[PDB]
RNA sequence: AAUAUUUUUGU
RNA sequence: CGCGGCUCUGAUUAGUGUUAAGUCGAAAUACGGUUCGUGUAGUGGAAGUUGCACGGGACUUAUCAAUGUUGAACAAUACGA
RNA sequence: GACUAAUUACGUGCCAGCAGUCGCGGCAAUACGUAAGAGACUAGUGUUAAUCAUCAUAAAUAGGUUUAAAGGGUACUCAGACGGAAAAAUUCGCCCAAAUAUAGGGGACAAUUUUUCUAGAGUUUUAUGUAAGAAGGUCGUACUCUAGAGUGGAGAGAUAAAAUUCUGUGAUACCUAGGGGACGGGUAAAGGCGAAGGCAAUCUUUUAUGUAAAAACUGACGUCGAAGGACGAAGGCAAAGGGAACAAAAAGGAUUAGAUACCCCAGUAGUCUUUGCAGACAAUUAUGAAUGCCAUAGGUUAGAUUUUUAAUUUAGUCUAUAAAUGAAAGUGUAAGCAUUUCACCUCAAGAGUAAGGCGGCAACGCAGGAACUGAAAUCACUAGACCGUUUCUGACACCAGCAAU
RNA sequence: AUAGAUGAGUUUGGUGAUGGCUCUGAUUGAACACU
């Protein structure tokens, strides 16, 4: 896999890792950890 | 694939087919090249086929998976061991120049080593001692050392006379009014002078050069 | 210790600067002048003999260029023989 | 086993691809069977078993091998003479069919079809120059020999 | 290391097929149907390759290593945890072969009782 | 390419020495006694197991090495690989 | 030889 | 009647796809102007950026201070660009 | 319009519309709408939907995974597939050979089994060599802390330049005497060692493989290996220690249009020790492990043999090639010719995401879709252009000088 | 059953690959539009 295409996966995994933090407390209230 | 498709061995097969028929259908084929019939009955030889090379020494029998089965082997004779023993005992025998340029290849036809060291066509050198030693060692059933001594002493008696001739031949020529040129001892010394002088020029030039480096280390530009 | 390796196949076996680069000699004399001023002084008498040498240097004519070195030509003859071969 | 015939098929190709005059093969009852078929078919020159070193080429046929007992059976080997003609090997391809993972058995009714350039089963038709070897009760024969003897068996390899 | 090669000499002297062929009553396996015993050539040296000697030598290495892994700081040696698993598995493949080859011969029972090799050493799967 | 070089460095050095017309004599320890080298008594390499030490002084070509000359490592290799396997 | 200011954008 | 499954719907709320013509920066591709990516842990409106180890899909992209030689005289009927 | 057999004119002007795919239409459109001509099928003709084939496009026949979708982090290993030599019994597998063939024949191969064999795989004979691993201890250069009311007496350190900062409560610099933690200079190499991860000061202790040479011994005991279990870098969580140095965070000073940043003054977790959890990596040779085999050369590592000078030779590793192979780059102890076996792939994007579930203290890991939207995504190479890219070549391009705006 | 195995348009500045999509062939217990 080229480096240009690897950066497409890099942006997807970061925005997801960044999303699971923001909604971590909300998922803890509903018992969805 | 840096190589190219060489079809040099099929120039006949290819030319024979291109000349069998005519491109213009309905006409007889024109005459073929002048060389098509000359090599009609002289096909090429088989190339690029690795055979089992000639074995100049008994191959290792204990090897169960031997390699290099298609590698030419070294040519070693019984004389190779004798040449090394002699020339090592007589290192300066190599300084005596020897010509390895053959004239017609028919040199081994007049060599009868049952007569002595002096043979026809070849000079008296360490080889004549080796060939004489190998003969006595094989025919007369002598040992390596026994044959070596006999063939080695005959070599000295012949070389001694050679050095005695140079001395007497010159001394004999002057007794009747015969003069010669510059001997090798004098010419050799004159050459050293021309070289020694050139070294002296190089020494004085570098010596003076180093003085500048010694003085340039310290600084005295102020001129106190 | 190991011996020199057999160079890989190169495009060209050559030396960048065949003929040595000559350094301006008068630049060395100037450095000596600047040394006196640093230690002795500017309007002094110790730099007299050194300042004169700097004027005589710039006045003298520069040497002539030396004949180019033919090293790169001989390196190109024995490249394929000395190295692994030529690459391109 | 069939693994030996597969190794023999690959090696004979690599040897012909390298344009080697002689070729060695492990001395086995199965390898000698196919070797005799290749020789009887005209692909290899001769077959003589010997030690780890090839016999004297000058007296290949006249070579008198020593008995094969348990004291030397581990060192014996089959020495095959490869053939090259018209700047081209005579045993170019030796593609196998029956591999250790699967043994392909063909019937007489199918070999009769494969012998005339028509597929049958997991095989394909034979074209000009091709050749198919079959291991049967009467030895490792050729598809045209097995068709004449009216027998089927195990397909070993296809030779071009 | 000195005991290692001194024990290897004990194993060859205790389980050596050249010593057990006479010290045991029925060392060899019982003959099969139609099979008759024949004389075989004598050995030119000590028997050091038989499964009995090897299984004993692996038992000497398993004890020296398993004892070093249970000593002080032995848990921290996480790289030799594989060395032990490879000695017990290597011994499992020789016991699994010698079992069917010896067909319950007396020479096979002398090795088990002497070394204490229970069925858990070769019969199942060794998971350490 | 044929890696060659001029051979006069040793070819003429032999012709110079032979121009002095002097033989080679056995070394003498310090009554000058210049004995020739090529003589049937001294210049001999073949021998038999009958000759004792009294004749070994004449020979010049020995098969064994000179102990005092060999290095400590070259001596070890001799003792182990040439002497030990001869008992 | 071991040096390093800043300098974005283009339907 | 209870438990479990399943379908629909749900204030509120999240992600992603598409849509030439908006705004804010300029992260990548050249040494991309702080080498870029992998993992992991933080951090920032956003792309990003920071620590730690790792990869080259980046430096094999490498090209002389060994400065390069009186290596056996000369003359002859030998030798003759 | 081309695929697809068959042309012009006028009108329309990215509007109206056409379209199965690529596409056409922006004022002289063979592609739209009319008129004419032309090409074809015909009581049928087109369109929509569907199925097969196209598609080797889930490849049993018959694929593929270095750089294009796709090799598991690792190999010990249960099951399971596959696997020598020369004979024999049994099955009658396989073949004659079927019709799901009674009963026979043939014996190469196949399955179970038996007896022998040594070429595979193993054992012994302290190899040599070696940063695999572990325990208990130490050594040293530098750093840092304390003290000597030391010497000396105004600056130091930082950066491209500075500022925050240090210093008259005596700093930096130069010493003396006590400590205190972690680090590993040279040697050092294309070198080596382990299953991988990874392992480089030193002593003792301790542990499994591997390699060379000969002999001896066992006698196919072998390879691969789902799952389980074990091991698994840095970072991280948990507990107790340690804390010199470095340094996420937090915080300040500059740079800048702005600057969270790159740079700087300082600095907590953390890095280290011990006991557990955790299991993700460009865990890489972007190349699973293993067997058989194919022509040379130049280095290099640990051995062996020898006429130990220098050449043979075994097992590794690294460059450059031949045949060959490949999309090519290139490989050429393999990315070749073959084989075994496991894992994995089936257009892009959504997505390694959602839901339920499992593991974990947590962080997260394992497993793993579909809807919506597309006709392309994607690889290597070729020639250019560009480079706050290298080395050069021309030009008042620049420097310098004079004149001018 | 021995004649039975076939391609085309489309990614790129361009070449060669990879990999889809679409057309070409046959058909329906078919529907619709114009007849
Ligand atoms: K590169
Ligand atoms: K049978
Ligand atoms: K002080
Ligand atoms: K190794
Ligand atoms: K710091
Ligand atoms: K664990
Ligand atoms: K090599
Ligand atoms: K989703
Ligand atoms: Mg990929
Ligand atoms: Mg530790
Ligand atoms: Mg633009
Ligand atoms: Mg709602
Ligand atoms: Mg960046
Ligand atoms: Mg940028
Ligand atoms: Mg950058
Ligand atoms: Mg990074
Ligand atoms: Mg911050
Ligand atoms: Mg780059
Ligand atoms: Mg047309
Ligand atoms: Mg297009
Ligand atoms: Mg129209
Ligand atoms: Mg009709
Ligand atoms: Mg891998
Ligand atoms: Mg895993
Ligand atoms: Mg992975
Ligand atoms: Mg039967
Ligand atoms: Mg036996
Ligand atoms: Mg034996
Ligand atoms: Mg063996
Ligand atoms: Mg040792
Ligand atoms: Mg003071
Ligand atoms: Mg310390
Ligand atoms: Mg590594
Ligand atoms: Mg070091
Ligand atoms: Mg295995
Ligand atoms: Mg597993
Ligand atoms: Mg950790
Ligand atoms: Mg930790
Ligand atoms: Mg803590
Ligand atoms: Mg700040
Ligand atoms: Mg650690
Ligand atoms: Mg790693
Ligand atoms: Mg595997
Ligand atoms: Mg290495
Ligand atoms: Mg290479
Ligand atoms: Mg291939
Ligand atoms: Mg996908
Ligand atoms: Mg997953
Ligand atoms: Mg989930
Ligand atoms: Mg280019
Ligand atoms: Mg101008
Ligand atoms: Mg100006
Ligand atoms: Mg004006
Ligand atoms: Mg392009
Ligand atoms: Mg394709």
């Amino acid at each position: 896999i080229s480096v240009r295409r690897q950066k497409k996966l890099k942006i997807k995994k970061k925005k997801y890792k960044k999303l699971m933090r923001r909604t971590r407390n909300e998922r803890r209230k509903q018992d969805r950890l | 694939g840096k190589g190219r498709i060489f079809q040099a061995a099929k120039v006949y097969q290819r030319a024979s087919e291109a000349a069998a028929t005519n491109i213009v259908s309905g006409l007889p084929p024109r005459n073929p090249p002048l060389w098509l019939k000359a090599i009609e009955s002289i096909p090429p030889a088989e190339i690029n086929t690795r055979p089992y090379p000639i074995q100049h020494s008994p191959p290792n029998p204990r090897a169960r998976k031997p390699r290099n089965l298609f590698r030419p082997t070294k040519i070693v004779y019984p004389e190779d061991e004798l040449r090394r023993d002699f020339y090592r005992d007589h290192p300066w025998e190599l300084a005596r120049p020897r010509m390895i340029i053959e004239l017609d290849g028919k040199d081994a036809r007049f060599l009868d080593w049952s007569k002595g060291l002096r043979q026809r066509g070849i000079p008296l050198s360490g080889e004549s001692v080796v060939q004489r030693q190998l003969w006595l060692m094989e025919n007369q059933g002598m040992t390596k050392q026994e044959a070596y001594d006999k063939a080695r002493h005959e070599f000295y008696k012949l070389r001694q006379l050679e050095q005695m001739e140079r001395r007497i031949a010159v001394e004999e020529a002057r007794m009747v009014g015969g003069y010669f040129g510059k001997d090798l001892l004098t010419v050799g010394m004159e050459l050293e002078n021309k070289t020694y002088e050139s070294w002296k020029k190089w020494a004085t030039t570098e010596i003076a050069r180093q003085e500048s480096a010694r003085a340039s280390m310290y600084t005295n530009v102020v001129d106190n | 210790p190991n011996k020199p390796i057999r160079l890989p196949p190169l495009k060209q076996l050559r030396v960048r600067q065949a003929n040595k680069a000559e350094e301006n000699p008068c630049i060395a004399v100037m450095s000596s002048v600047l040394a006196c001023w640093a230690s002795a002084g500017y309007n002094s008498a110790g730099c007299a003999t050194v300042e004169n040498a700097l004027r005589a240097c710039m006045d003298a004519p520069k040497p002539a260029p030396k004949p180019n070195n033919t090293i790169n030509y001989h390196l190109s003859r024995f490249q394929e023989r000395l190295t692994q071969g030529k690459s391109k | 086993g069939i693994q030996q015939i597969t190794n023999m098929c690959s090696h004979l190709q690599n040897a012909s691809r390298a344009r080697l005059g002689l070729t060695s093969l492990p001395n086995t009852k199965y390898n000698l069977a196919l070797a005799l078929a290749l020789h009887r078919a005209g692909f290899i020159s001769s077959i003589t078993r010997g030690g780890p070193h090839p016999p004297t080429p000058e007296a290949l046929m006249t070579y008198e091998p020593e008995p094969v007992t348990s004291a030397n059976v581990a060192t014996r080997r089959l020495w095959v003479g490869l053939k090259y003609w018209n700047e081209e090997p005579v045993l170019k391809e030796l593609k196998p069919i029956s591999k250790p993972s699967r043994l392909v058995t063909a019937s007489l009714e199918q070999l009769n079809r494969v012998a005339r350039g028509f597929p049958a089963g997991y095989m394909k038709g034979l074209q000009l120059g091709e050749c198919l070897f079959v291991n049967t009760d009467r030895g490792v024969l050729e598809v045209r020999e097995a068709v004449e003897r009216k027998v089927g068996g195990l397909v070993l390899c296809k030779v071009k | 290391k000195d005991r290692k090669h001194a024990n290897i000499r004990r194993c060859i002297e205790t389980f050596g097929r050249h010593i057990t062929d006479q010290s045991l009553e029925r060392p060899t396996p019982p003959l099969a149907r139609g099979v008759e015993p024949k004389p075989q050539p004598v050995r030119a040296g000590p028997d050091t390759g038989s499964s009995e000697v090897q299984i004993a030598i692996l038992t000497s290495k398993i004890r020296a290593l398993s004892k070093a892994l249970e000593g002080h700081g032995g848990n921290r040696d996480k790289n030799n945890k594989r060395s032990l698993r490879r000695l017990c598995h290597k011994r499992q493949r020789l016991l699994r072969y010698m079992e069917r080859k010896e067909r319950g011969s007396g020479r096979w029972h002398h090795m088990l009782e002497t070394l204490g090799l229970t069925p858990a050493t070769w019969k199942g799967q060794i998971t350490l | 390419i044929t890696d060659f070089t001029s051979g006069t460095q040793h070819g003429l050095t032999l012709k110079k020495f032979q121009a002095l017309n002097i033989p080679i004599s056995t070394p003498s320890e310090i009554r000058p006694v210049q004995r020739s080298v090529f003589e049937a008594d001294t210049d001999v390499t073949a021998f038999s197991p009958d000759e004792q030490i009294q004749e070994a002084e004449k020979r010049w070509k020995f098969s064994g090495p000179w102990l005092a000359g060999m290095t400590p490592g070259e001596f070890k290799e001799y003792l182990a690989k040439t002497v030990r396997p001869k008992r």
